[PDB]
């Protein structure tokens, strides 16, 4: 994985994290 | 009273400011070493 | 699928709306360490469930089969589930693909998960035993069920066959009107325990009844593992079906001692 | 390969004790036994608490509690 | 004939061996936390499958 | 020293009456989830014990990006927010590490908690996750962690 | 007092706070004091109830 796949994938999250839900 | 339940430490307690604590009033030309420090929790704790 | 994949699972009763733990009061003092009641005469303590399964509105997919549980939701069955859509296990009527990944499983345990015990409980209540795979509901305290309706003998048969048929398939469903009492029979030992603990409590008012809204006075339809069926018309079907389960397991087993040789 | 006791809030201690207040329901199978075999330790507990008590010349004083 | 010197601390040495074990058995076991002052793995199973 | 504000208590620094109103509101919310809502669940009850962790965790990382993000509030006001409690001194403590920045909280990290030696899962990288299960070809298992709720802290994602 | 001295032993190496902070069943915070004398009053009367 390359590093702005990464900060496209963690923007998934419903939340901002660490509590943002994948699902 | 036996019948009522010890109450809860955050609804009561918590909120009220504590009280004035025991303390001698000090002479600060006598006392001028010790006056700062002496009624500290742990006096002198934070000083290496 | 239609019915089940394609939706989630719904909330059927809200955190709010569960019943309260402390059981309905049958005594002086409530006990802490056992959840009862203590200085009390006695009482019948059964009651009506209020809730119910609807099963083609209530199943959906849930976090289980995402995650691949082999369990039912007990509560989803007593139709009380309030995780809904994010509860661990499954909230759908066991089917083939179900128990054939139950099956390593269902020797020791029902599909609840809950560990069956040595031999019966003395009423024929509760689990159930991992020495017989009984496949056979007794269908017992139909009169409290009714709210003490009449309506005929044979009625009440419409009605066990119109609610069990829902819960799975059914090898053959007997209704006895002098005993007063129904015996039904599934095609898996998993469908009975799932209907077992779903149709336990429950009543068979079908709301156009007149007693609709006493359907809680009343006490509840006990549904309990049935004993062996007496009679020898049914008792040679037993040896049977156990040649034949023989006669299938013997071709499975010289395949065994083919690939041991 | 040891790393200290992790320090956790005081309302995670606070609020298992208001959770624990009525164990009426069966999830609290295993927290009323572990109420019953601390029972042996309480003992012990109350010199700790004591011991630390907080003088004429303090209004209020923070321990460092453990807890279950 | 008496038993040998060999003998006897080959009984010996094996006897005492078991005997602790049996008592730190009985002390470990025991609830009182003053007992640990006064005192496997990797198994194969299925013909080692 | 204390929390509670005592004569031995210091008074305030000079930056704290604009921060003040946003640490009020994780404060009353930390009294809503004290508040021992009945829930008969344990799904349910620890789940109310995850909000609370959270609340601590989002409360140190707000002190956390004034002082070492932002640079907005003095030294003098950040040491007396730790020696109040109002951050965590721990917490802070290892995001400043390189490979602990999200850090869920100190209790995740703690390898003799755990049965193996081993950190919380919700410190594995999610993709790493999604890489073991895609080999067993089911989706990933794992949701929330049990001591705090949280959905993944690695640094990465 | 002076007359009989107890002397204390050396091999006393588990002390029982020390182990049971070893345990992942017990955790560690700060609070009042008479918040944790008010918590082992309602602590101590449901270890009774
Ligand atoms: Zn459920
Ligand atoms: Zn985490
Ligand atoms: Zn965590
Ligand atoms: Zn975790």
């Amino acid at each position: 994985f390359t590093k702005s796949e990464l900060k496209r994938r963690r923007k998934t999250r419903k939340g901002d994290g660490p509590w943002g839900s994948w699902s | 009273d036996d019948d009522e339940p010890p109450l809860s430490y955050e609804q009561h307690i918590e909120n009220i400011e504590p009280l004035d604590p025991i303390n001698l009033p000090l002479d600060s030309q006598d006392d001028e070493y010790v006056k700062d420090w002496l009624y500290d929790s742990r006096p002198l704790e934070e000083d290496s | 699928m239609t019915s089940w994949r394609d939706k989630s699972a719904k909330v059927q009763v809200k955190e709010s709306e569960l019943p309260s733990s402390i059981p309905a009061q049958t005594g002086l003092t409530f006990n802490i360490w056992y959840n009862k009641w203590s200085q009390g005469f006695a009482g019948n303590t059964r009651f009506v469930s209020p809730f119910a399964l609807q099963p083609q509105l209530h199943s959906g997919k849930t976090r289980g089969d995402n995650d691949g549980q082999l369990f039912f939701c007990l509560f989803f069955a007593k139709g009380m589930c309030c995780l809904g859509p994010k509860c661990e296990y499954l909230h759908h009527i066991p089917d083939e693909e179900d128990i054939g990944k139950l099956a390593l499983r269902t020797e020791v345990l029902d599909c609840f998960g809950r560990e069956k015990f040595a031999d019966y409980r003395e009423d024929m209540g509760g689990i159930g035993s991992f020495r017989k795979k009984n496949k056979t509901l007794y269908v017992g305290g139909i009169d409290g069920a009714l709210n003490s309706k009449h309506l005929k003998p044979a009625q009440i048969e419409s009605r066990i066959r119109f609610v069990f048929s829902r819960l799975g398939d059914i090898d053959r469903i007997r209704y006895v009107e002098s005993k007063n009492c129904g015996f039904v029979k599934f095609k898996y030992q998993a469908n009975a325990e799932f209907a077992k603990e779903a149709m336990s409590n429950q009543t068979l008012l079908l709301p156009s009844d007149k007693e609709w809204d006493d359907r809680r006075e009343g006490t509840g339809l006990l549904v309990k593992w049935a004993n062996e069926d007496p009679d020898p018309a049914a008792q040679k079907r037993l040896q049977e079906e156990l040649k034949l389960e023989s006669l299938n397991m013997m071709v499975h087993l010289i395949n065994n001692n083919t690939n041991s040789a | 390969l040891y790393t200290p006791k992790a320090e956790m809030p005081p309302e995670h201690l606070r609020k298992i004790i208001n959770t624990h207040s009525d164990m009426a329901s069966k999830m609290y199978n295993t927290d009323k036994k572990a109420f019953l075999g601390a029972l042996k330790y309480l003992p012990h507990a109350i010199l700790k608490l004591l011991e630390n008590m907080p003088h004429p010349w303090e209004q209020a004083k923070e321990v460092k509690v453990l807890y279950h | 004939p008496l038993p040998t010197k060999a003998e006897i601390q080959e009984c010996t040495a094996r006897t005492k061996s078991y005997i602790q074990r049996l008592v730190n058995a009985k002390l470990a076991n025991s609830n009182n936390r003053a007992s640990s002052r006064y005192v496997a793995p990797a198994n194969l199973l299925l013909n080692n499958s | 020293m204390p929390r509670i504000k005592t004569r031995r208590s210091k008074p305030a620094p000079d930056g704290f009456e604009k921060i003040k109103p946003t640490l009020t509101d994780f404060e009353i919310q930390l009294r809503d989830a004290q508040k021992d809502k009945s829930s008969k669940l344990a799904a349910k009850s620890n789940e109310q014990l995850w909000e609370i962790m959270q609340l601590h965790h989002q409360r140190s990382r707000y002190i956390y990006t004034l002082y070492y993000k932002r640079k907005a509030i003095s030294k003098d006001l950040y040491d007396w927010l730790i020696k109040e409690k109002y951050a965590d001194k721990l917490l802070i403590a290892k995001w400043r590490k390189t490979g602990y920045e999200k850090l869920c909280c100190l209790r995740c990290i703690q390898k003799n908690e755990t049965n193996n030696g081993s950190t919380c899962i919700c410190r594995v990288p999610r993709a790493q996750l999604e890489e073991e299960a895609r080999k067993k070809g089911t989706q990933v298992s794992f949701h929330q962690c049990v001591h705090c709720g949280c959905r993944g802290c690695a640094s990465t994602d | 007092n002076e007359l009989h001295p107890t002397l204390p032993t050396n091999h006393n190496k588990t002390k029982l706070l020390k182990s049971l902070k070893n345990t992942k069943y017990f955790q560690q915070t700060t609070i009042d004091w008479v918040e944790a004398g008010l918590q082992l009053c309602r602590q101590g009367h449901n270890m009774l109830n």
